């Protein structure tokens, strides 16, 4: 197990917050079977946005990284996602997929 | 004597453009731009357009060159990997199937078919739609079927992580594609990379 | 005045140069230090015979990082075997900077000068000796009071007038205008020249050592193939190139990046190899059996 | 003197005695032949440095092919710069008698780009072709005056002022131009001291003696 | 093992072996095969040329008589290189640089 | 105290036989040598 | 000899301290040039004897010899900002035989 | 203890050093020098990093009488431990010239300090031979087939040299020589080939006269020495086999690329032949116009 809180994988440095989550799927393929519990995700749950602040394209960079992992030429595995959220209609519908 | 300066260790810059046949502009990947002498009796045919290159460590000078094949962002993901979905996961999606076999498959089998009729070839393919529609699925289906070279990059493989990292990663993927041409470059999502605003 | 009053030409022994280098290289990146032992003859010839290192410190080079105990004891070891002389100066390493004394060392050189006024400081770069050329330079202080008395031309009397420099601006100002440089030459006997020149006991017996012939076939195959492609290149070049202005024509029709020169070179290279390979095989087959 | 060069350990003495050996064996030729063979074969630089000038002074004014043949060998084949020089300079002493052919011997040696060899090509010609000028000699020296390296410049300016000793521009204009080139350097402070030394000494060589020598 | 070692030839007709060991041809073939199993000789057999070509001999104790035989073999190759060396001195005279 | 540090890379790409492209964790790519301690076949892409 | 003394002289020439690409922001008439180094920041720095401030101008790339940043040559390049916009958008030009009708 | 001294790689520093110590104690007239070797062990390659002199006075009445300071050795070791702490006692050097059997007794004394088996490194100060001036040996204990009990005897170790990156480039800075054992250009390899061959000739001749000396002059018979010569004869090449027919065939292929390459250079050089002749034609035109111009140049010199 890990784990990842919604907001301790978020970093100030960009391409550093992509780094953890890419490398945390890597870990999952050596230490397999694995369960990846995302806890109380609403942080990068956010939609396309980016008519707001710069925060919302920080969300966007980190979200795109998850999709190539989940389904891509990167394939899984014996790695499992358990995603815990407190309201699911916050989410981007590409995380309802 | 002149072989010892061609030898290890070396730092890798990137050559921008010449100003001369024995003086060039290179950008080091240390985030410093240098105007540097170039060694005579190297070949310059691949040098003058941008390409990876070896620069000496302490002095900083263009002392040897590298081939464009090596110093790739990520290698071919199409001879050292093989697609994992065929056209047996396809049944339906035939509307897109008439347009994809024109677009991807026809310049690989022979580019010259276009040329001799006197239609100039279409460019790039954008696939759009909810990602649940099997866009991604179709790319893997025709790739297993054509069995040409394929590249698996993503924007989290072009992403900035130190200074001047991110433009270098862009230049390298096309350089590789042309060397073993023809080739299909796949970037799975450009959602982050490009934003309307 | 009444002497030559010029900085010694440091003649560093065959032993010594290697020993400072090995001792500096192990400690990279941290600064290294140590004593040069030598003898003083002439007024301007110091031959440095041997070296010893003064142990590491956690603050690196300091005047403080001199320890009388290590220096004197190590000295009494060499005394018993009678290979000791007198301290003619000292070495230390800047691998993070070029040749020039740092702000700390000039003050260390002032103490050392006090003890013996012929004391040199030799700055060794073990990290720019990864080249074919070793970067090493020697300096000795000229006193602040000395500059005032304008005694700088005194030090450059009776020399070839050939000095060394290291970069520009800051580095160069320290070099010429506060300290004095003198070239470094390398001293050796004919006994030592023979000891270095030798190699193994089958290096003088390595032309009988033929290679595996798979590898020699490889050499045959590559050279013929590659020359087809540079020859193609050679055909394109001489189709034009015969109007006026030589450089222009060479820029136009690929006369720079010269294939004419390059085709000859490959051919000659593969040609000298294959004469010896034939020679080797013909000797070994007949000689042994 | 031969023995004592080994014993000493002061750099001035090792050189001095190499020169002094050459001096005492002036005019000796075949007499001094054992000493030449020994001094050239020594692996130290200083005994070879006198070693060359023992041929020069021993075979002074002789037209012996063998005397000249030895000096050419030393020049190219010895891997020490200091050694090369002493051999080029020497040639002029031997060929004092016939100074006509000397610019052809050294044409080669001036082509090459070693500082020490070029510095000595300049001198060889200076010693040899003194008296009244030689048109081929003047011509060779002209790249060597305009040289990048300061030491090659120093030697070269001196060497021309021997050749064209006390000659006027009312006889030969090329002498005015050569002199005027010396005056520019004496003016110029943005060169090294080395060029300046040679400029002063060489300009006084021309006008020496109160304009009479 | 004795016959091959002492001889400068290393191929023997079975006839010679048959006469020595007082065996038929059926038993020379076994004997040779056994030597190979135990590892006292190694080689290969042509029963079509009728030779046994041995290619390796086990080193063993070397007695007074054998040293003389070993020695002579060495004189021949010593002289052979010396003769051969004069020609190679002679040829390519111009260059020895 | 007498032991010095080492700087991590990864094998980015085989250049020749004895020259390797590493991407150091300094960030800029270097070209490096081999000891006889390693083998060609113990090195492969994505090994630190 | 031309050959071997070209190799021996290129070993000297290749050895640098690093020599950069700068761009001139603006001149100052104390005889100095405000140069923004392309990675780094701005430094007002003196010029060589082959160039002066009237051979230099805004948005013209200079070479610097970097141990003090002392201006060497004008570079053989010049940036223009209007083409940046125009290219990045990307549009050709036409004639009236490509509109006709 | 162990044998793990299969290869001994020896720094060039050490050799240089050994000659330097030898002269500064001024041991001549068959006097010897012993110093400690410091370096690595528990490696198959034994690395000789460094050496330092021990005061040792060796007698002239006997070879069995010597003075050596045990108290000295530790002081030397602890100071050098401060410099670099990968240095431990790995033997002691003898200054040669040759092996002795009084060195066996000295070996056993150095065996106390060591946690490896002592290296006796005969560093020759006489520079004899064109090959290495080092033979290496380690004292090892054996029984033997003769009827010989508990023997202490020294088995030769092959000697190699390695140097570090910093150390090697130190050599290259010092020296500039091209060597007589180098395998460089065509000429140089031609010289090596003759030299290598004559090398072998010299060693084989010794063996022949050594065999004589067993069997008439009563030198000892030893199964290691005989055993080695047997191997030579068993793995000896043979010609006239199908191996040889193939070697000739390989030989034609190498003759073949030399022939093709010889013809190729003829074409590049004949290109150059023509072009010198084209330049002459153009320089002719230039020379004729020149003469009119030289007339005015001759004239000006007469007029002024
Ligand atoms: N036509 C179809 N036949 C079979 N299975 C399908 C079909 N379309 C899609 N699927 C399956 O649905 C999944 C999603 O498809 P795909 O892998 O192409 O990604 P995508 O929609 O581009 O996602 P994103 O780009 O956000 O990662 C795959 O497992 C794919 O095999
Ligand atoms: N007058 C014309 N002559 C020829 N081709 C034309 C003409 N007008 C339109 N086209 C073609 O149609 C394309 C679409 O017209 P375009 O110039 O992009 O349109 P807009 O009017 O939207 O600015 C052109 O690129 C060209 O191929
Ligand atoms: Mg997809």
């Amino acid at each position: 197990f890990i784990f990842s809180p919604a907001s301790g994988i978020v970093d100030k440095y960009i391409g550093e917050s992509a780094r953890i989550i890419r490398e945390m799927f890597a870990y999952a393929k050596e230490h397999e079977p694995c369960i990846i519990f995302m806890d109380e995700v609403d942080a990068i749950g956010g939609r396309r946005f980016s008519e707001g602040t710069s925060a919302d394209r920080e969300i966007q960079r980190t979200l795109m990284e998850l999709l190539t992992q989940m389904d891509g030429f990167d394939n899984l595995g014996q790695t499992k996602i358990i995603m815990a959220t407190n309201r699911p209609d916050t989410l981007d519908p590409a995380l309802l997929r | 004597e002149v072989k010892r300066i061609q030898s290890v260790p070396l730092v890798i810059g990137q050559f921008l453009e010449p100003i001369d046949q024995n003086t060039g502009i290179v950008s080091s990947t240390t985030g410093m731009s240098y105007v540097v002498r170039i060694l005579s009796t190297l070949d310059r045919e691949l040098l003058k357009p941008s390409m990876s290159v070896a620069l000496h460590r302490h002095s900083n000078a263009l002392v040897d060159i590298l081939p464009p094949d090596s110093d790739s962002s990520i290698s071919v993901m199409g001879e050292n990997e093989k697609p994992d979905v065929t056209y047996a996961d396809v049944g339906g999606l035939d509307m897109q199937k008439q347009e994809i076999r024109e677009a991807v498959e026809l310049p690989l089998v022979q580019a010259d078919l276009y040329e001799q009729i006197g239609i100039d070839p279409p460019r790039g393919v954008l696939l759009y739609g909810p990602p649940g529609t099997g866009k991604t699925m179709l790319v893997k289906a025709v790739a297993n079927s054509t069995k040409a070279a394929f590249i698996r990059v993503n924007g989290s493989e072009f992403v900035h992580k130190y200074l001047g990292e991110g433009p270098r990663m862009v230049r390298d993927v096309f350089r590789l594609a042309r060397e073993n041409a023809p080739s299909i470059i796949f970037i799975d999502e450009v959602d982050s990379i490009a934003t309307k605003r | 005045t009444g002497r030559d009053d010029t900085k010694e030409t440091v003649y560093i022994s065959s032993i010594a140069l290697l020993k400072m280098l090995k001792h500096g290289r192990a400690g990279v990146p941290m600064e290294v230090m140590g004593l040069m032992l030598g003898e003083f003859v002439d007024d301007y010839t110091v031959n440095v015979v041997d070296v010893f290192a003064m142990p590491q410190s956690g603050t690196g080079v300091s005047v403080e990082a001199v320890d009388d105990v290590f220096q004197a004891k190590m000295m009494d070891m060499l005394k018993q075997t009678g290979r000791d002389q007198m301290v003619v100066g000292w070495y230390h390493s800047h691998p993070g900077f070029g040749c020039w004394l740092s702000s700390v060392d000039v003050n260390t050189q002032k103490s050392f000068e006090q003890l013996n006024s012929r004391a040199v400081a030799v700055v060794v770069d073990p990290i720019q000796s990864v080249k074919g050329k070793v970067v090493i330079d020697a300096f000795r202080l000229i006193d602040t009071g000395a500059l005032i008395n304008n005694l700088e031309p005194r030090q450059t009397t009776s020399n070839t007038g050939l000095l060394n420099k290291a970069n520009i601006q800051a580095l160069i100002h320290g070099l010429n205008r506060h300290y004095y440089s003198l070239n470094i030459d390398y001293h050796k006997t004919a006994k030592e020249t023979k000891m270095l020149m030798n190699l193994h006991k089958e290096q003088w017996q390595s032309g009988l050592k033929m290679y595996d012939y798979e590898e020699k076939e490889e050499s045959n195959l590559a050279a013929t193939k590659s020359m087809v492609k540079i020859a193609e290149q050679y055909s394109k070049r001489i189709e034009e190139e015969k109007e006026l202005t030589e450089e222009e024509l060479k820029t136009r029709y690929v006369g720079r990046q010269d294939p004419k020169k390059h085709l000859s070179e490959t051919a000659d290279e593969t040609l000298e190899n294959n004469i010896v390979s034939v020679l080797t095989a013909g000797v070994n087959s007949v000689a042994i059996k | 003197m031969f023995t004592y060069s080994q014993e000493t350990q002061h750099g001035n003495i090792t050189r001095g005695l190499a020169v002094g050996l050459a001096l005492i064996n002036y005019g000796r030729q075949e007499l001094a032949d054992d000493l030449i063979t020994k001094m050239l074969a020594s692996d130290e630089s200083l005994l070879r440095y006198g070693g060359a000038f023992t041929i020069a002074l021993a075979y002074a004014g002789t037209g012996n092919n063998s005397a000249v043949k030895r000096l050419l060998h030393v020049a190219v084949s010895d891997s020490n710069d200091d050694v090369r020089r002493a051999a080029v300079i020497a040639l002029g002493f031997v060929l004092l008698r016939d100074y006509t052919t000397v610019p052809r011997i050294v044409q080669l040696l001036s082509k090459s780009h070693n500082a020490h060899v070029r510095c000595g090509t300049a001198f060889a010609l200076g010693i040899a072709c003194a008296g009244k000028g030689l048109q081929s000699a003047i011509d060779v020296l002209d790249p060597l005056t305009k040289d990048p390296v300061d030491f090659v410049r120093q030697a070269a300016m001196i060497a021309l002022s021997m050749i064209l000793i006390q000659q006027t521009e009312k006889l030969n204009p090329q002498v005015a131009d050569i002199n005027k080139n010396f005056l520019s350097v004496i003016t110029n402070k943005h060169q090294e001291g080395l060029a300046k030394f040679g400029a002063c000494v060489a300009q006084g060589i021309m006008n020496a003696g109160g304009r009479n020598v | 093992i004795e016959t091959v070692f002492v001889k400068n030839i290393r191929m023997l007709s079975f006839e010679d072996i048959s006469k020595a060991t007082h065996l038929p041809k059926d038993n020379v073939e076994h004997l040779v095969m056994r030597a190979i199993s135990l590892g006292l000789l190694k080689g290969s057999i042509d029963q079509v040329n009728e030779l046994v070509t041995i290619s390796w001999v086990q080193p063993r104790i070397i007695s007074g008589d054998q040293i003389t035989k070993m020695k002579d073999r060495l004189v021949e190759w010593n002289d052979q290189v010396e003769k051969l060396g004069k020609k190679m001195e002679a040829r390519g005279q111009s260059i020895w640089v | 105290l007498q032991s010095i540090g080492q700087l991590i890379g990864e094998v980015m790409k085989e250049l020749s036989e004895e020259k390797y492209i590493v991407k150091a964790s300094s960030g800029p790519r270097y070209i490096v040598g081999v000891r006889n301690s390693v083998d060609r076949s113990k090195l492969k892409k994505g090994v630190r | 000899n031309d050959k071997v003394r070209f190799i021996k002289d290129e070993l000297r020439l290749l050895q640098e301290p690093g020599s950069y690409v700068g761009e001139v922001i603006k001149i100052v008439s104390d005889k100095k040039v405000l140069v923004k180094v392309q990675p780094e920041g701005k430094y007002i720095v003196d010029v060589a004897k082959d160039i002066n401030v009237k051979d230099l101008k805004a948005s013209q790339r200079v070479c610097l010899r970097s141990d003090s940043y002392m201006l060497h040559k004008v570079l053989e390049n010049k940036a223009d900002p209007l083409v940046s916009l125009m290219m990045v958008e990307k549009v050709p030009d036409s004639t009236y035989d490509m509109v006709g009708g | 203890m162990s044998l793990q001294h299969e290869k001994v790689t020896i720094a060039p520093l050490v050799l240089l050093s050994a000659l330097d110590h030898y002269e500064r104690t001024q041991t001549k007239e068959n006097k010897r020098c012993v110093g400690v070797i410091l370096g690595d062990a528990n490696s198959s390659t034994i690395r000789v990093t460094n050496s330092f002199a021990l005061p040792f006075e060796e007698d002239e009445k006997n070879s069995d009488v010597w003075f050596l300071d045990h108290n000295y050795i530790e002081n030397m070791n602890e100071m050098c431990k401060k410099i670099n702490a990968k240095e431990k006692l790995i033997g002691w050097y003898h200054s040669g010239p040759k092996l002795r059997a009084s060195d066996l007794k000295i070996n056993e004394l150095f065996k106390k300090y060591t946690q490896n088996n002592p290296l006796l490194l005969i560093v020759d100060v006489k520079q004899q031979g064109v090959g290495l001036p080092t033979d290496a040996y380690v004292a090892i204990e054996q029984v033997k087939d003769d009827g010989t009990s508990t023997e202490k005897t020294f088995l030769h170790l092959p000697c190699t040299i390695e140097a570090e990156e910093a150390e090697e480039i130190g050599v290259e800075h010092l020296l500039r020589d091209v060597r007589d054992q180098a395998a460089g250009g065509l000429s140089i390899r031609l010289t090596n080939q003759l030299k290598s061959l004559k090398g072998l000739q010299s060693k084989l001749k010794d063996v022949v006269e050594y065999l004589d000396k067993v069997i008439n002059k009563e030198l000892p018979i030893n199964h290691t020495i005989l055993g080695k010569l047997q191997d030579v004869f068993n793995l000896l090449p043979n010609l006239g086999t199908p191996d040889d027919d193939e070697i000739d065939v390989e030989n034609h292929d190498r003759i073949n690329i030399s022939n093709n390459l010889q013809k190729a250079l003829t074409v590049k050089t004949n290109d150059e032949l023509m072009v010198i002749y084209i330049s002459n034609l153009v320089r002719s035109i230039i020379a004729f116009d020149d003469l009119i111009e030289n007339k005015i140049q001759n004239k000006k010199i007469q007029e002024q």
